[PDB]
RNA sequence: CGGCACGUAGCGCAGCCUGGUAGCGCACCGUCAUGGGGUGUCGGGGGUCGGAGGUUCAAAUCCUCUCGUGCCGACCA
RNA sequence: AAUGCCCCGUUA
RNA sequence: GCUUGAGUCUCGUAGAGGGGGGUAGAAUUCCAGGUGUAGCGGUGAAAUGCGUAGAGAUCUGGAGGAAUACCGGUGGCGAAGGCGGCCCCCUGGACGAAGACUGACGCUCAGGUGCGAAAGCGUGGGGAGCAAACAGGAUUAGAUACCCUGGUAGUCCACGCCGUAAACGAUGUCGACUUGGAGGUUGUGCCCUUGAGGCGUGGCUUCCGGAGCUAACGCGUUAAGUCGACCGCCUGGGGAGUACGGCCGCAAGGUUAAAACUCAAAUGAAUUGACGGGGGCCCGCACAAGCGGUGGAGCAUGUGGUUUAAUUCGAUGCAACGCG
């Protein structure tokens, strides 16, 4: 906003790990306020993803996160004559926040039979660097790369 | 071909395009690059950022013939005046002269008539 | 504006330089002036206009120094 | 006086070699844009081939005639 | 360093 | 008759003052050649255009035209217009010093005469760049424009014509008087120029400002203040600086210059607001960053339209339409 900046307010995290990064997974996966089933449906696709490939939960979602994870969003400039696609580097929670959002958006995109399927396919999928979310991920990265005329 | 360790780097900053040119001292050319055919086009192609990759270029290009010392005369304005010597430092020869070879005219032919934008 | 870098000179002392010399010289300035042709009253207008916009910033600013502004 | 080439959405033009559709532009209709119009955005209705005859399974589409059209020529005394 | 634009009936 | 106005003489000072002839450097364009290859140019973005017939870039040589960066400065000169590299020839004016000289010879000026930016006209040359007209490509509803690519008269030279400009300081010429301050430029006297200095004394010029004046803005010793001499000009706006006539001009057109008709206002300065695709600061779910929707389907409800005997009346930008 124009006055000022704001305080950032506390989330709660996960009973079952204690990831503040899982709370704010779940967070951003709920609707409506259903955070019983949201939980449910992650811990369900996370104990499925980890009993998939080996290292445990914690570890299987951090390197996908990691796969997932962007450096570099584009923003407008309109500077002068002439408006500007800028290349700008991203801040830790920001990117956090992104591959999140891609991630339970591919989830959602995903045309399998039950959501926890559909989110640790694409965790899976996240972490071999495979799925729309990394797909996203790199068309980013290129759109930045040619925009990287302006600094 | 022939090899050479000391060079001239011409490069022509113009408000839309840049050209760069390494040539030997007696003005033969030996390679050239533009930020219009670097892959920018319009509105990038006048951004000194395609100049450097320009200059970049234009040095892998000459690469053949073993250059070390170059000096850069650089004529005209526009963004493609210090981020090309900057890559050409960068690609690695030694920078010996910084010249400008501006053409200034000394109240010669006159000018176009002003934009009215 | 020709520079010559000396021994052991770095290569961005030698850019700092070479833009120095070139702002001492004018030559970007000169080139914006003789992009365009200016009609000799146009010339004139515009130096008187300098004129007094320096004689604005010589006399007014002192005056107001002069006073104070709490 | 003969002859050549036309007739297609509201309009100006396609479609004729192909016998086995009816297009395009503008315009017209409904919504969005606008303080309200125009500009502009979208989504839509559209004629069914100048008219008769026969050819053919089937004709805007082939011909035979007829309408209206613009044009080309009436010579030599 | 200068990509969109044009218009509002009459009296009071 | 006099020297105080006016002018002449001696010595110097500065100056883009004017005319004529040469000469130098940068830069643009073009021609030829060498290196070299896939773009160059241009725009907000593109395209026309230039390019593989080798462009652009770079280097060498040559041809030619125009103007003279830095000096450069609300600096200087000139009656005005206007004047800018350097050198030379001719030439006008201004100023400063001491004296000498003529002794009212002075100021203004209707007519008249001359000069008079740029554009334009005629003849003969010249022609790089720029560029009316013109062609094409874009923008646009259209774009006979702004923008881009090319480009002819013209811009240049010699001789003549035109005689107009916001030809403005929008302020006629000449003379006298009237508090000041800060400069710039150009002479000159004195003090040790002890230094670029300290004390004055003349010319031109820039800004502020006092009395006074002014409708106000503003002028303000360079007056728009107090006076005098002469001339030019004005008598509401439009019609109209137009028509006819006269003079001038090759022409374009120039100068002098009305009437009928029509309106009851037109106008200048400043003030308070509003607005600005003017500027500066600031805020708001205004934008941005995100979530969830509407517009697509069925249904409820209101509205418009239509129909009906009636389909009661009202609200009907945001601020009416699940509203009374
Ligand atoms: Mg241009
Ligand atoms: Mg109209
Ligand atoms: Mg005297
Ligand atoms: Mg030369
Ligand atoms: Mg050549
Ligand atoms: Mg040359
Ligand atoms: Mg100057
Ligand atoms: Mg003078
Ligand atoms: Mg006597
Ligand atoms: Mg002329
Ligand atoms: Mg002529
Ligand atoms: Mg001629
Ligand atoms: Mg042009
Ligand atoms: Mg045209
Ligand atoms: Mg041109
Ligand atoms: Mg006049
Ligand atoms: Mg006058
Ligand atoms: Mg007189
Ligand atoms: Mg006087
Ligand atoms: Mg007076
Ligand atoms: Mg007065
Ligand atoms: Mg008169
Ligand atoms: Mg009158
Ligand atoms: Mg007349
Ligand atoms: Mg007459
Ligand atoms: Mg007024
Ligand atoms: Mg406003
Ligand atoms: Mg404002
Ligand atoms: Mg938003
Ligand atoms: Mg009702
Ligand atoms: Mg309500």
């Amino acid at each position: 906003p124009r006055r000022r900046v704001i305080g950032q307010r506390k989330i709660l995290p996960d009973p079952k790990f204690g990831s503040e990064l899982l709370a704010k997974f779940v967070n951003i996966l709920m609707v409506d306020g259903k955070k019983s089933t949201a939980e449910s449906i992650v811990y369900s696709a996370l104990e499925t993803l980890a009993q998939r490939s080996g290292k445990s939960e914690l570890e299987a979602f951090e390197v996908a996160l990691e796969n997932v994870r962007p450096t570099v969003e584009v923003k407008s400039r309109r500077v002068g004559g002439s408006t500007y696609q800028v290349p700008v580097e991203v801040r830790p929670v920001r990117r956090n926040a992104l591959a999140m959002r891609w991630i339970v958006e591919a989830a959602r995109k995903r045309g399998d039979k039950s959501m926890a399927l559909r989110l640790a396919n694409e965790l899976s999928d996240a972490a071999e660097n495979k799925g729309t979310a990394v797909k996203k991920r790199e068309d980013v990265h290129r759109m930045a790369e040619a925009n990287k005329a302006f600094a | 071909r022939k090899q050479v360790s000391d060079g001239v780097a011409h490069i022509h900053a113009s408000f839309n395009n840049t050209i760069v040119t390494i040539t030997d001292r007696q003005g033969n050319a030996l390679g050239w690059a533009t930020a219009g055919g670097s892959g920018f086009r319009g509105s990038r192609k006048s951004t000194p950022f395609a100049a450097q990759v320009a200059a970049e270029r234009c040095a892998d290009a000459v690469k053949e013939y073993g250059i070390k010392n170059l000096e850069v005369m650089v004529k005209g304005p526009g963004p493609g005046r210090e981020s090309t010597i900057r890559a050409l430092n960068a690609a690695g020869f030694r920078i010996t002269n910084i010249t400008d070879v501006t053409p200034i005219p000394h109240n010669g032919c006159r000018p176009p008539k002003k934009r009215r934008v | 504006p020709v520079i010559k870098v000396r021994e052991n000179e770095p290569f961005d002392v030698a850019l700092r330089r070479f833009k120095r010399s070139c702002e001492k010289a004018g030559v970007l300035a000169e080139v914006r002036r003789r992009e365009f042709y200016e009609k000799p009253t146009t010339e004139r207008k515009r130096a008187k206009a300098s004129a007094v916009k320096r004689h604005a910033k010589k006399l007014a600013r002192e005056n107001a120094r002069r006073t104070r502004l709490y």
